[PDB]
């Protein structure tokens, strides 16, 4: 504490005597190689000169201000590294940085495309005033050009918030892979400042980058991104949200003749700050909605409680969609202030529903909902205060989801994967009539419109008769007076689509049609005659035998004998024909496994009345006898 | 045994015999596949082996040409991959291979056959290496020859000689010349009007062939410029086919070993095709298609050769130089637009070959500015991970030396650049392959040789920071990805110099500073700092009195403890040239002596590190003989016996296990130079490792410190020392014998007992009088009766010793102690006057028990929690409602204070808990008010053992324990009514006792310490009061600075104008 303040005004008295000598070696524009050194000591010094006054470069240091720009402006290489210090945080100097360092990445940082491929620790730093970092480090323009942004994201957020309008003009124009790194290093330093005003000013700067002024589109697409990451992760003890959106407020009111880009600036700007309300409610919206009362009140009835049908010309391709994003979440105000929710409690006006019927139409668009997507977590995140306001028989007849259903149009695909998330607490008891009537709908359902099939839509619908079942209630009252077309269709398809498992490599099309099977034992068997009448015992003049055999048995046989080898071979002598074939064998291995199926098929057929099948078994045992010949090693 | 192919071969091959009309190519390429797939091996290929000569040989031999190959296209395919897959040990079995690809290509006298016969002379060329190879090379010439119709056959003959000159045979001196005479012959003849492009076999064949061979032939006689430049130079120009990118290989490859015959013809004209050879190189780095190790080999020796041509030429010439340099600037430049990312190799070494004729036209240091600029920004970035791993790292490096080497003038500033390059490419060793390792050996060397033409100042500064970047990264050592495994590879590049006889200095400095980190002196606070944190108002009274005798920044402790480990298996085995005695004889012992002493173990087992090693201490001990009745080793030789002398004595007794572990072989090692007198004085030494004995054999450890002292000190003139020596020692070597393994540890013990003809019967006769035989109990003190309480004690107590395998034999064993216990209140239990046996073979039973609690608590640590319960609750039921008898419990107590007889640092401080506990259900047990003054068993009579416990025999080692005990129970002491006044005259009594008994110890037998942590204990007790006794107590002490006695009023002192105060 004595020898750091004992060096740097005699290092300052004599950085006017000796930087007056260094003229020519700062600006020798032969002294290249010289100047390079005097970065390092101004950076050396600057280290030792971060506790008290020498910190202050206004008042007793001079401007020293004036050696900075001298190397911004020379050359380019080398400057990347003696570069991330300085941090001078005042104005007058604004102009200067500013002008200069664009000017500077204009031909060092490119908005282009990603053109790329304690003790002892003492002696690594004695070993660190040398330049570089010797800790920190255990194509080629383009890795150094991610560690410049390195070097100018470090130190970065920390030194002053004017610091971060520059970073912003990056995020735009073109992606690139300092996507991740900025979420690493922007989120940890929102959060480690921890100073309030400081805090306030970055919101109340970047808040600006969103009012008046002649941008382009992405400018502010991006900007949300790079925007919900600098608000959504912060601390508290904040008022700048209710006079800004007291302003904000009067900001409610917009509308816009058609223009090209007229209704998205007026409606881009208004999804932002419906954006940037409900991270900053959530959180703290209980105390500012319940302090306020009737004004938070009346935004969120001027709000929500619009749906956008019967437009129009534009309207609804960019706009409808970002309208429906803060919707759900103009109604989280509510969620976040409700005793017993009345806009919840019930729907208001008639017509379509808001989504889009071309996402619904695109199919792969219904793949990412199951991904998940921003309007969808809404109706997730009410799960969470509807549980908590949930509450036999009597219990089973009241809870929403009869608000809800599923409908007789098209546009169904969605409420489904609402369903998915649904069922992870609306299972059993508490609803009986949900799990029944979802059911009847996978009728045709997502693989009907699709020939192909989909990971996608298999799996969930595949699941969700997964939790219909072992569900006493949901397997039985639509097993008696409608298991009707909802089961045949349902078995019948079944069959009829698990075809080619054999360019797929997969045992599942097995356990997913042999755990179905076996407790919707229930409902007419149409399968026994009809998997039968299907035979699937093609020559083995092919490999197309392999696609019979295990669909004719593992099906069968199965705790109770199902429909046995009597109900198949009634409607149909079927069975003569799938004895034809058994005896024909190409494929080397697996053959057998149809005479195995034969031998449990016998067993638990004389174990029950048999008789009639005893005739067959001796035709059987006439087969074992008709082979022997061509070797009978195998 | 039956084996599977012994069987499917006689089946499926007497059944091909006779039946293979499509019934046996769909059966052999099965059978096929199963001999592919693969004890299991060894088994099936020596047997399918012996049996495909005696089988499918001859079987398959005869029958049609199409029926055979068939079977034999497959055979080939699936043998010739196994070949090549199966270990070596064939040499006899491919003999008979020989025999039978020669049959093979008998049957070939077919497409598919010669192919297949191909993959038979790969795996031709294995083994190779042995005059068996030419006795049939010479008679496998021939057919090589003879070319005869015209087929695809100019491949092969080239590729045969091949396989010879890859066996490398003297013999094939005469037939291998005659045959590439006409291969020439044959090329030069074919190009013009038959076929635009040769065919597959004359282009893979004689190529391969013209490469392989070329170790005998020299000059060019313009053969060279004529084959190569027409031919290789279009082998280097084609893009469009698949392979070929495979056949751009093999040419290259043909250019490297060309390296001595492409520089005959290229050195003529190579010039005005700076433009070809350059293309083909540039063009080459474009596709990685399957040989990008085929771009770098290629390239990397050609510019060797380059490099070779650049000094390979006078002065003159030089123009053409320039250019290409330039050329090579050209590359620097815009890689800065477009990264070359690879070809930044092409110029990094590209700057490697021909750094050095330029500079005499024009002053060039400036590449090395950049290059260094360059390869500053490799590894300053080295901050992200986008560079996953340092590939290739040493080879710019190899460039480095290569042009900081030749220059004559002294940079600047980038000095510390390519020197936290040498740290971070120190570090890029370890992480490597074999082959990777050695070339970064040399790299080394280039640094270090041209920076030590200019100045050594810096690779000093390497060391110190080189080394400790290297404990600290080795924090979390694997002692339980890089370890001290890599500078086990300075021994290599200490094998090469001047530079190595320097680092071997730099080490010295290097820790000789850096243990000085303070590092060394924090943990040892730690020891104290983790007892005064467990602080409240009733514990923190008792964490102070309990303390075990002898032994923060855990980053360093832990980092200090690596270094010895990293040092012992390094020096000492490499041969010092003498260089090691002067700066480690008195020099070297002198760091030793200031460092030492400290208290830290590790750095005492590293001083003997040294202390085997000098390879002539012969003068140190005969030069030491003529001193006590050449300044230098005298004058440590005072440090070691004066060091010596300060090392058992002072750490063999307050020593604990770890740090006599730890600080009796240090002990094994003095008397080798000093060997006269450290026999008289420091006998104790073998015969004090005892306890060295079963837990060596698991890393040789103390045991091998009584086998190294008998065979040196009999190698000892000194003949009449056994008197005093031999009875003692042996008195216990022969019972470490009744059983490097720990049998190995008998087999020596045999060769010196007997190595004395007479000499240990006077072994096992001081064995049996001094050790006592089995003491023993004495007078032996509801259908079947069982007491036999004697019968049943003895062994319980036999196997709580040892508590060893597994404690599987110990855990149930003293659990049935326990049970045991109780039983011996059952009969003192009823009304009767008989048994009364009882008590007093109960004190000969109440062993000193808690030995095992522990003990326990070091390893069983749930033995322990059995056993601690236990004898507290046994002290208040004897203690509240029997007297009589309880004498023993005290008896044995104040006879761990005792078991200081043995330093078991542990087990003294272990019981006195014991003492403040029993004392404290005493507290509790304030019963008989009227009749602890009527009957005499109480506290009168304990305070009376105590203090005359303190004192007893001048203070006979039996005092240092009454320091402890009255610290555990000052706590309660303290409170106490009217009774603690008529007793505080004792109180200073002690005082005043206590500290003369021990101003005589005279050696800080280190109980100095626990004297005075008694002293303020005893200054709180004041509390003003009436003080009839204080009128003495300060006449008293008055008269007593001239006891003196050395360290007595020393503190005395502070105790009268402390007490000159009150009153």
């Amino acid at each position: 504490d004595s020898w750091w303040a004992k060096d740097s005004p005699l290092e300052t008295k004599m950085a006017v005597l000796a930087l007056l000598a260094k003229i020519l070696q700062i600006d020798s524009s032969i002294s290249l190689l010289a100047d390079t050194k005097l970065d390092l000591h101004l950076k050396g010094q600057a280290v030792t000169l971060l506790p008290f006054f020498t910190s202050l470069t206004g008042g007793s240091l001079e401007e020293l201000r004036r050696v900075l720009e001298q190397l911004i402006v020379a050359h380019f290489p080398m400057q990347s590294r003696e570069f991330p210090p300085g941090t001078p945080r005042f104005n007058n100097y604004v102009d200067c940085m500013k002008k200069f360092l664009d000017a500077l990445e204009l031909s060092q940082s490119p908005m282009l495309l990603e053109l790329m491929t304690l003790e002892s620790v003492y002696e690594m730093f004695r070993k660190d005033d040398p330049r570089l970092s010797f800790t920190r480090q255990s194509k080629l323009n383009e890795s150094t050009f991610d560690t410049q942004i390195t070097k100018k994201m470090g130190y970065y957020k920390i030194l002053d918030v004017m610091y971060s309008r520059l970073p912003k003009d990056d995020v735009h124009a073109k992606e690139s892979k300092i996507n991740q790194v900025f979420h690493g290093s922007c989120i940890t330093e929102g959060n480690e400042l921890t100073k309030t005003l400081i805090k306030l000013c970055y919101d109340a700067f970047t808040e600006n980058m969103a009012g008046e002024n002649q941008l382009l589109e992405r400018r502010r697409l991006y900007h949300c991104a790079a925007y919900n990451c600098a608000i959504s992760v912060i601390c508290c003890v904040f008022n700048e949200l209710k006079f800004y959106q007291g302003f904000l407020f009067s900001e409610k009111p917009e509308k816009n003749l058609l223009i090209f880009e007229n209704l998205i600036d007026l409606k881009r700007r208004y999804n932002f700050p419906v954006e940037v309300e409900v991270p900053m409610e959530r959180k703290k919206k209980y105390i500012e909605i319940r302090k306020e009362a009737r004004e938070a009140a009346n935004g969120d009835s001027d709000g929500p409680s619009y749906m956008s049908s019967l437009s129009y010309l534009a309207d609804s391709t960019l706009s409808e969609e970002m309208s429906q994003f803060d919707f759900s979440t103009g109604v989280q105000s509510y969620s976040y202030s409700s005793q017993d929710p009345r806009p919840a409690t019930g729907r208001f006006r008639r017509r379509e529903q808001r989504d889009p019927t071309v996402h619904d139409d695109v199919l792969e668009l219904e793949m990412d909902e199951l991904n998940r997507h921003e309007c969808m977590a809404p109706l997730t995140a009410l799960v969470k205060h509807m549980h908590r306001s949930l509450g036999s028989v009597p219990r089973d007849l009241p809870s929403w989801m009869k608000f809800l259903h599923g409908k007789l149009g098209n546009p169904i695909v969605p409420l489904n994967i609402r369903l998915f998330l649904a069922k992870l607490v609306i299972n059993t008891e508490e609803v009986f009539r949900p799990y029944a009537k979802h059911w009847l709908s996978p009728l045709l359902q997502l693989a009907a419109s699709e020939n192909n099939g989909g990971e996608g839509i298999h799996y969930m619908v595949v699941e969700i008769v997964a939790t219909i079942l072992s569900w006493t209630g949901l397997a039985t009252p639509t097993g008696v007076p409608k298991d009707e077309v909802l089961a045949n269709r349902l078995l019948n398809f079944l069959m009829k689509h698990v075809f080619h498992p054999k360019r797929a490599v997969f045992r599942h099309n097995l356990e997913i049609i042999k755990t179905l099977v076996e407790c919707w034992k229930d409902c007419l068997s149409i399968p026994y005659r009809l998997i039968f009448e299907k035979f699937s015992g093609k020559d083995p003049n092919s490999k197309d035998n392999s696609v019979g055999i295990q669909l004719l048995g593992i099906v069968m046989a199965n705790d109770l004998p199902p429909y046995d080898p009597q109900c198949g071979i009634q409607s149909s002598e079927y069975f003569q024909a799938l004895v034809n074939n058994m005896s024909f064998v190409r494929y080397k291995e697996v053959y057998a496994a149809a005479a195995e199926v034969l031998g449990l098929i016998l067993r638990y057929v004389m174990e029950r009345k048999n008789i009639l099948e005893e005739s067959l078994c001796e035709l059987v045992a006439k087969q074992l006898k008709q082979h022997q010949n061509t070797m009978e090693d195998k | 045994v039956r084996c599977s192919l012994l069987r499917l071969q006689e089946t499926l091959s007497a059944a091909d015999r006779c039946g293979a009309a499509l019934a046996g190519h769909q059966l052999i390429r099965g059978l096929g596949q199963e001999c592919v797939l693969s004890a299991v091996l060894a088994l099936q290929t020596s047997l399918v082996f012996s049996r495909d000569f005696g089988l499918l040989v001859f079987v398959r031999k005869s029958l049609n040409s199409i029926e055979f190959r068939e079977c034999r296209e497959e055979i080939l395919k699936f043998l010739c991959i196994f070949l090549e897959k199966m270990g070596q040990k064939i040499a006899p079995y491919s003999v008979e291979i020989k025999n039978t690809c020669t049959s093979v290509y008998t049957k070939d006298r077919a497409l598919d056959l010669l192919i297949k016969l191909l993959q038979t002379f790969r795996s031709s060329r294995l083994m190779d290496e042995f005059k068996i190879g030419e006795l049939f090379s010479k008679f496998y010439g021939e057919l090589a020859l003879k070319k005869k119709i015209p087929d695809t056959v100019l491949e092969k003959v080239y590729e045969l000689l091949g396989l010879l000159g890859e066996v490398h045979p003297s013999e094939m001196i005469n037939n291998a010349e005659n045959l590439f005479r006409a291969f020439l012959g044959e090329l030069k003849t074919q190009m013009t009007s038959a076929v635009r492009e040769p065919k597959l076999p004359v282009l893979a064949g004689c190529l391969k062939g013209l490469s392989s061979l070329l170790c005998n032939f020299t000059k060019s006689m313009e053969e060279d410029p004529q084959t190569s430049r027409e031919i290789f130079n279009f082998v280097l120009k084609a893009i469009r086919p698949q392979i070929d990118l495979k056949r751009y290989a093999v040419p290259s490859a043909g250019l490297r070993l060309f390296a001595l015959h492409a520089s005959q013809f290229s050195t003529c004209l190579l010039d005005n095709y700076v433009s070809l050879f350059e293309v083909l190189l540039k063009w080459c780095a474009h596709t990685n298609v399957e040989l990008k190790k085929a771009a770098l080999s290629a390239l990397e020796s050609f510019l060797k050769q380059v490099s070779n041509m650049v000094a390979k030429n006078a002065e003159m010439h030089k123009n053409k130089l320039q250019y290409f340099m330039e050329q090579f600037y050209g590359i620097i430049r815009n890689v800065d637009s477009n990264n070359k990312e690879l070809s930044i190799a092409i110029r990094g070494y590209g700057l490697f070959a021909g750094p050095c004729k330029v500079i005499n036209a024009k002053d060039v240091d400036f590449m090395y500015v950049e290059l260094i600029q360059r390869c500053k920004q490799m590894f300053l970035t080295q901050t992200d991970t986008g560079d996953d791993r340092v590939y290739q790292m040493p080879s710019f490096l190899q460039s480095v030396a290569s042009v900081l080497l030749y220059l004559d003038t002294v940079p600047e500033v980038y000095t510390p650049v390519l020197e936290h390059l040498v740290v971070m490419q120190i570090d890029s060793f370890p992480q490597y392959s074999p082959k990777m390792q050695l070339v970064c050996c040399r790299a080394i060397v280039k640094v270090f040789l041209a920076l030590a033409a200019k100045g050594p100042v810096l690779r000093n500064c390497i060391s110190t920071v080189v080394h400790q970047g290297l404990i600290r990264i080795c924090s979390k050592p694997v002692v339980l990805k890089d370890y001290v495994d890599l500078f086990r590879h300075l021994l290599s590049s200490d094998q090469m110099a001047d530079e190595a006889f320097f680092s071997v200095n730099s080490s010295s400095e290097s820790l000789n500073h850096l243990l000085y980190d303070e590092f060394v002196k924090s943990v040892l606070k730690i020891v104290e700092k983790l007892d005064l944190t467990l602080e409240i108002q009733t514990v923190g009274e008792q964490e102070n009195g309990d303390e075990a005798p002898g032994v923060t920044s855990d980053p360093a402790a832990n980092l200090h403890p690596a270094k010895p480990k990293d040092f012992s298996a390094f020096i000492n085995l490499v041969e010092f040239c003498r260089e090691i005695l002067p700066e480690k004889q008195a020099e070297f012992f002198e760091p030793w002596v200031y460092s030492f002493s400290y208290e830290l173990i590790l750095q005492s087992t590293r001083l003997p590190l040294i202390s085997g090693f000098y390879k002539l201490l012969s003068i140190t001990v005969r030069n030491a003989k003529k001193i006590k009745y050449d300044p230098e080793k005298y004058s440590c030789f005072a440090l070691f016996v004066k060091f010596g002398k300060e090392v058992a004595v002072k750490m063999k007794q307050y020593k604990d296990e770890l740090l006599a572990s730890c600080l009796t072989f240090l002990l094994s090692l003095p008397h080798n130079i000093i060997e006269l007198d450290v026999r008289a004085y420091v006998p104790a030494l073998q015969m004090a490792f005892k306890l060295g004995l079963s837990y060596t054999p698991l890393a040789e450890v103390g045991l091998n410190a009584l086998e190294e002292w008998s065979i040196y000190i009999d190698r000892h003139v000194m003949q009449p020392y056994y008197k005093d020596i031999l009875p003692c020692l042996d008195g216990y070597l022969k019972t470490s014998a009744l059983s490097i393994s720990l049998e190995e540890i008998r087999i020596r013990v045999v060769q010196m007992l007997g190595s004395l003809g007479g000499q240990i019967n006077k072994n096992l006769l001081t064995v049996t009088s001094s050790d006592e035989m089995m003491k023993s109990y004495v007078a032996w003190d509801r259908e079947m009766k069982p007491v036999i309480f004697l019968d049943v004690f003895l062994p319980r107590v036999t196997e709580l010793a040892l508590t060893a395998s597994d404690r599987q034999t110990k855990v149930a064993a003293c659990e049935l102690l326990h049970s045991m216990v109780m039983f011996m209140l059952g009969k003192a239990t009823q009304m009767p006057e008989g048994g009364q046996g009882a008590p007093p073979m109960y004190q000969l039973y109440k062993r000193t028990f808690p030995v095992l609690l522990r003990l326990a608590c070091d390893v069983d640590q749930v033995t322990r929690q059995l056993y601690e319960p236990l004898v507290m609750q046994l002290i208040h039921w004897f203690t509240n409602n029997k007297k009589f008898e309880s004498q023993d419990t005290v008896a044995l107590l104040e006879a761990i204070l005792d078991g200081i007889v043995d330093p078991v640092d542990s087990t003294l401080r272990d019981f006195c808990g014991r003492c403040i506990r029993e004392f404290l259900k005493w507290s509790i047990k304030q019963i008989t008010p009227q009749q602890q003054e009527k009957s005499p068993v109480n506290t009168k009579s304990l305070f009376k053992r105590l203090y005359s416990l303190a004192l007893h025999p001048n203070a006979f080692k039996r005092l240092g324990a009454s320091l402890a005990f009255n610290n555990i129970y000052r706590e309660f002491r303290e409170e106490e009514s009217l009774v603690e006044q008529f007793v505080f005259e004792a109180l200073v009594i002690y005082m005043e006792s206590l500290a003369l008994a021990h101003a005589d110890e005279k050696s800080l037998g280190t109980i100095q310490q626990c004297c005075d942590a008694i002293d303020h204990l005893c200054r709180i007790i004041e509390k003003k009061h009436v003080s009839l006794n204080k009128a003495k107590k300060r006449r008293l002490p008055r008269g007593f600075p001239p006891s003196a006695s050395l360290c007595l009023l020393d503190l005395v002192k502070w105790l009268l104008a402390h007490c000159g105060r009150p009153q």
